[PDB]
């Protein structure tokens, strides 16, 4: 009788269920069905409530009794979550007991606006030469990773999650960045091994993983990044720093195309609903840097787009690039030639980190960006004549790209990168063989680690460079060129 | 000396048109693909009404 | 016994009515009895007013409105266990080889839950196949998925049979061959060829269960067969804790079929006309094919590529699950090399130093590299001769031939066809054999010794025939 | 009443919606007050959706409709040979009633996995290019494909015309009955296709099922299944038919019309989901049955019409992936004068080897080899070529010339193998390229008079002795010298 906490299924199909009654229900509120399957109240019409199933349709029957939750779609949040692995409803799935919560954030929270915000300025050290030097990422910035399948998109992201161990270890409360790995549309097998390798590097203790694998329900795979968003949001709110990774948004978008087409909304470009932008925009807008008045918490979106035959111009990628604060376009043609991480320079850009990067490196990498980005169009006009003007500048761009080459699971510290860029743009290494470039990288750090120890220590204390440390290192460089 | 040059030149032409073919092949498949989707939509919309 | 009435018939879409809250859940098997036997209907939707919408598993000609429909009270279920080996089965778990009913001890729903995040394998692992090319260059995931490429003229079925034999012989696990969108001709061939090769043994024991779902069958049938077979394979991993082979030919036509079902169900096509459901549909399938703590199901899946476009939704979405491709090639068979695996194309995403070990890795890397330099030299040899190579260059070229010859391997299953005694090469052989060749330890040994042999000691014994 | 009868609610566009007919079976044929027939395809809660076989001017709202309690069937049996029927089995040629050995439903299960043998007997088409390079087996499904006006029908028709060799003889297992399914063709075309087989005395063993341009879509949809069941009669009865579907493109177009009008939901190019299932059902019915089944056989020549050569086009995709191969036509080759205009590089028969007069396969394992290498050095036809790639161009031109063949003149096997022998083994390299025309004519008539015995052995033994190879060799070297 009292259809006010309850209703009955009138019809169910294609991941939706039209329930009768539920008169006190509110939009976006959660609902439980006779077999404990959670749905969500999409639209409310006179007569019936459209409800989206967070699961198999099989688990529902026309006729079933449906209960209200009074909760709008929401997750457990707070410190406890770290070192655990949950699904789209913060339900524990590693089997390591119950989720230890601080409270419960909605998966649908609004973005910090114009005023509580503050220009991003602390760097997020990725340990990746090509990244840190060229497209550096500040805390609160939202940097895209956009490549073809099999390009080292996760590699890049994973490696950052690894590198934070330098900081998440020590007493320092402000140098700490916690990691949130959303696993949208991935395999169960892939995630296992991805947790394994995060435990193999200990980084588990300081990271939370939310995963909605390729088997799970469309609205789970859709709701996953959002709920992860709130999980991370807790840190950004309680004056700490968090790094969320959306792997990937392209598979999230695709789940949305699912629901949207089963709810019979018109298809736009590539059969996508007109609101597929708003999906990602309203998500990313949450990764953010706060003002001194609001604790100065920060949350760093590393979404991953995956393109198709290298296509940047596609309708999803454009949308996400027109949302993010730049992108790290990883090109396959380079990666096939053994260049790793295969960052296309003239197609990657950090938009707000070139003022967030560690001083030391910016000093030692004067313009390095468009050097290499206009070095690419030149070497691609040779296969003509001997021109010792641009021929001379070639010996650089090759030793330089040879210099960005980073073997996987190799997080370098800032002080270690700076001397390499030094010798790069100062050309201390041109007389060293092309197949002895990366080999020397190991030889040189062996040379610096027990001699010019303070050079490393002071760049690790300040992060700046006086003209004092310039000549002090311009003796440690040509020294090893002779010895 | 000319024959050598002709040989080498023609050789690079083949490499380039080789690489061009690759690009246009990729572009072809995109267009094909969309031609299918945009064509299909026209029908779907006509059909809902 | 729950009963309904047919209220609507539209191609493979039938609508059935029921009595208050007796409606079967979605994904249930509903039966109508026919003059022949039984028509099976799978439930897609509760449309309301006690009505369900179903998709047929066979034709619907002759259905009259208001006809009796029985609920099985479950999903479509198959016989499982040993009793299915050497049997031909269809989508709805029926014998189609006219050798009685399969007398199984259980039956299991074709729809099931992928092994939870708990029951997961923490480490990737190589499945040994015994094939040199494979193990050395494109090694298989244990509980992994391998995209098999190539049409006819490349001994596909012989190679498949080899793996069924070798997974049975070397490891000790069965195989399930599933024919999705089968050309019936090839079903008759396969079935005969298998008997002829004795992987099927009507008198003794089989190593493989056969689940066919041919073209002529309607879209519902063709969608479910993959699961029909998979279910059978999943029994041997959980009940009998084995390392089972599940073959899917062709995983693409499974996709195709799933599209037709979507169109008939009147849902809006996605991009390039595919089912809006395409990703999750694959997921549901693929995510049951995997390693558990009990055992593993590894899958070899034939992959067709629409319009030769690796960016078409279908392959795109499929590659998302593959861990290794095995590409057989016309060029390779024509050069007399058997199996006709392309050593260069067939790539495994499990050939990493950290997971196959260093020695395995380094070898394979250099092997590909050796073959790479050879491949590019093929053309300068055909204009100026081998008088146009440095000391180092001509060395590897005369050697790469021996390597490209050592990759070929005589099969045990092809013994009835060829008469030549077949060899299963244990993976350590494949390593050390190719190791010793790369350093130049078998250079004085001619090239026809390495061609069609077991390990390195079969080159040694064969070259002594060929010597004196 | 309403269990056996209904009332038209509405009618238009070949479709009529009808109330009642409650006991009707899906795909039951029904009859209207006016006498036009139609079939019931959608059985809906309140109404039946019937497709019309005739002009819907005949039908009005409120009209009475009668069940015929009958799934579409067709008369089948040899009383049909030499007859021209519409898709329901009706006589359209003024020759009185069909004498039916019985009736078969238009829809029938394909022979399963079990009651089939491997294809092993040739369909000899008489066409040099096809018989030699794209060999067709009995029970096979070879697809004829190309753009409009390339020659598709000509290939089929020459197969049909070439059966006189056996159909006029005695031996059953060696005869082959022809079934030409005409879909949405100009009646005057069909008329002329008739007037063409009668001009070659081929009618006597052929059947034309006619579903011409102007007839209701259901008939165009039905005709191939209708004719399919006619073929199976022969298959099921230990005999052999071959069936030409001209064309499947137009059948799919028809199916489309019905569906859209019935407002069944559309996909790619506005075809229903089960357009594949349509054609799979059709072509899977073709087979070589096993000894236990009378070892009869049904071979299939579906015609598919590309548009500007598009094999990715929706329908061609489906069909190509059902058949055992394609004979591929191109107007380019056609205007060059290479008729039949067979693209060799693109044509395959998955059955292949197994279906070839052993003798023709004996002197031609080299033929696909030579013509392959000739396709690869072709652009070298424009001043300074080395003697090796010079030679390759010498065979190729002659060989290609040898596979031109005027229409309607298919060659006997024992007439093919000599020409393909003199070709492959280099006895034409001396001869100029224009004389290869008159070469064939004069060689064969000479071989007939002066070597009729070797020809006879080929025709009878079907294989070539080590002696026969020296026989032919000697007879050739003699004619080439002369
Ligand atoms: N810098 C590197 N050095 C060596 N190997 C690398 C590097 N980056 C990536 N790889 C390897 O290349 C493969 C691709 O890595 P991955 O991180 O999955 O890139 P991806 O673009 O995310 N591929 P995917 O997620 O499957 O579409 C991985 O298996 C790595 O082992
Ligand atoms: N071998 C041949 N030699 C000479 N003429 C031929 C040959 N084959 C076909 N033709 C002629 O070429 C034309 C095309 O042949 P045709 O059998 O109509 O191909 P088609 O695919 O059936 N054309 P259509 O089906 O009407 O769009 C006909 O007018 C014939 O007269
Ligand atoms: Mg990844
Ligand atoms: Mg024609």
């Amino acid at each position: 009788a009292n259809l006010n906490e309850t209703g009955r299924v009138l019809a169910v199909g294609d991941g939706i269920a039209r329930v009768f009654g539920l008169n006190n229900i509110q939009a976006e509120e959660l609902v439980e069905f006779s077999s404990g399957v959670k749905g969500m109240a999409l639209n409310l019409e006179p007569g019936q409530v459209g409800i989206v199933l967070f699961g198999s349709d099989r688990l529902v029957k026309e006729g079933e009794l449906v209960k209200r939750t009074g909760n709008i779609v929401d997750v457990p949040v707070g410190p406890g979550l770290l070192g655990r692995v949950v699904d789209a409803l913060g339900n524990p799935i590693d089997g390591k007991g119950p989720i230890d919560a601080a409270g419960r954030s909605r998966a649908q929270v609004k973005a910090p606006g114009i005023l509580p915000r503050r220009s991003v300025h602390e760097p997020v050290q990725t340990g990746l030469k090509a990244v840190d030097a060229l497209v550096p990422i500040g805390r609160g910035q939202r940097e895209l990773i956009i490549g073809d399948r099999q390009t080292g998109k996760t590699a890049v992201a994973l490696d950052t999650i690894l590198n934070q161990k330098r900081w998440n270890n020590g007493s320092d409360e402000s140098k700490k960045l916690y990691c949130v790995y959303v696993a949208v549309g991935q395999k169960r097998s892939t995630v296992a091994q991805l947790v394994q390798t995060l435990e193999q590097h200990d980084a588990m203790k300081y990271s939370i993983i939310v995963a909605a694998t390729a088997s799970e329900a469309a609205p789970l795979q859709y709701l996953a990044p959002f709920t992860a968003a709130s999980i991370g949001e807790w840190f950004r709110d309680n004056g700490k720093h968090a790094l969320i990774v959306y792997d990937d948004l392209s598979k999230q978008a695709v789940a949305y195309r699912q629901l949207s087409l089963l709810l019979r909304r018109p298809p736009g470009r590539e059969a996508y609903p007109g609101d597929v932008f708003y999906l990602h925009s309203r998500l990313l807008e949450r990764a953010a840097k706060l003002s001194e008045k609001e604790g100065s918490g920060s949350l760093t979106a590393l979404p991953v787009i995956e393109t198709q035959g290298g296509d940047v111009s596609a309708y999803i990628p454009t949308n996400v690039i027109s949302i993010t604060d730049g992108q790290i376009f990883l090109e396959a043609e380079l990666f096939y030639k053994g260049i790793r991480p295969a960052i296309n320079v003239g197609l990657s850009v950090s938009r707000v980190g070139s003022a967030a990067q560690v001083k030391a490196l910016k000093q030692v990498a004067g313009s390095l960006k468009l050097f290499l980005a206009q070095y690419r169009e030149v070497a691609a006009f040779a296969q003509s004549d001997l021109d010792a003007s641009t021929k001379q500048t070639l010996v650089r761009g090759e030793r330089l790209t040879q210099l960005l080459k980073q073997n996987q699971y190799s997080p370098l510290a800032t002080e270690e990168q700076v001397p390499l860029i030094y010798a790069g743009v100062n050309g201390h290494l041109d007389g060293i063989e092309l197949s002895r470039i990366g080999e020397f990288e190991s030889s040189f750090l062996s040379y610096l680690k027990s001699n010019h120890n303070e050079l490393l220590t002071e760049i690790r204390e300040k992060g700046e460079l006086s003209k004092e440390l310039l000549a002090s290192l311009k003796s440690a460089t040509e020294s090893f060129v002779a010895t | 000396a000319e024959i050598s040059a002709r040989r080498n030149a023609m050789d690079n032409a083949s490499k380039n048109a080789g690489d061009m073919i690759n690009r246009y092949s990729i572009l072809y498949n995109r267009t094909r693909q969309a031609v299918i989707t945009n064509e299909l939509v026209d029908i779907i919309t006509g059909a809902s009404s | 016994p729950i009963t309904g009435k047919v209220t609507a018939v539209i191609g493979a879409i039938v609508d059935v009515h029921f009595e208050q809250s007796e409606l079967p859940a979605i994904l249930n098997a509903l039966e109508i009895k026919t003059p022949q036997g039984k028509l099976v209907l799978e439930v897609a939707q509760h449309l309301g007013e006690n009505t369900v919408r179903t998709i047929a598993m066979d034709g619907t000609e002759g259905l009259v409105r208001g006809e009796k429909v029985l609920d099985t009270g479950g999903p479509i279920s198959v016989p499982v266990g040993r009793e299915t080996l050497g049997r031909i089965i269809n989508v709805i778990g029926e014998p189609i080889d006219e050798r009685g009913p399969i007398k199984s001890k259980l039956r299991k729903p074709i729809h099931a839950d992928p092994p939870s995040f708990a029951e997961q394998s923490t480490s990737a692992e190589i499945l040994e196949t015994g094939i040199k090319v494979v193990d050395l260059l494109a090694p298989y995931a244990r509980g992994g998925k391998i995209g098999l490429f190539g049409g006819a003229g490349v001994g596909k079925t012989v190679f498949i049979q080899e793996l069924i034999n070798n997974i049975a012989k070397a490891h000790g696990g069965f195989s399930v061959f599933t024919g999705v969108g089968e050309r019936t001709r090839e079903g008759n061939d396969l079935y005969r060829e298998m008997k002829e090769t004795g992987v099927i043994n009507l008198e003794g024991e089989s190593k493989v269960a056969l689940v066919f779902g041919q073209m002529n069958e309607p879209p519902g049938a063709r969608a479910r067969v993959a699961l029909t077979g998979l279910t059978i394979a999943e029994y041997f991993r959980d009940e009998e804790g084995q390392d089972v082979l599940l073959f899917i030919d062709n995983i693409f036509r499974f996709t195709q079929a799933g599209s037709e079902v979507s169109a008939l169900l009147g849902r809006i096509p996605s991009a390039v006309g595919y089912q809006p459901t395409l990703a999750t549909d694959m997921g549901l399938l693929q995510e049951r094919i995997t390693t558990t703590k009990k055992g593993s199901v590894t899958s070899v899946q034939a992959v067709y590529v629409p319009a030769d476009d690796l960016t078409d939704p279908a392959p795109a979405t499929t590659f998302a699950h593959l861990d290794a491709t095995t590409v057989l090639s016309r060029g390779i068979s024509e050069l007399g090399i058997y199996p006709a695996v392309d050593p260069l194309d067939s790539k495994s995403r499990l050939l990493d130093a950290a997971v196959v070990g260093q020695e395995h890795y380094d070898v394979a890397s250099k092997v590909q590299e050796t073959l790479q330099t050879y491949k590019s030299l093929q053309d300068i040899i055909a204009i100026l001769g081998m008088d146009e190579l440095s000391e180092q260059d001509k060395l590897t070229v005369e050697r790469a031939r021996k390597i490209q010859r050592f990759l070929s391997q005589p099969f045990a299953v092809a013994e009835v066809f060829t008469g030549i005694p077949g060899k299963l090469v244990r993976l350590k052989d494949t390593v050390a054999s190719f190791k010793a060749v790369l350093e130049g330890k078998y250079d004085n040994i001619p090239e026809h010794a390495f061609y069609m042999v077991g390990g390195i000691e079969d080159v040694v014994a064969k070259a002594e025939k060929l010597a004196a």
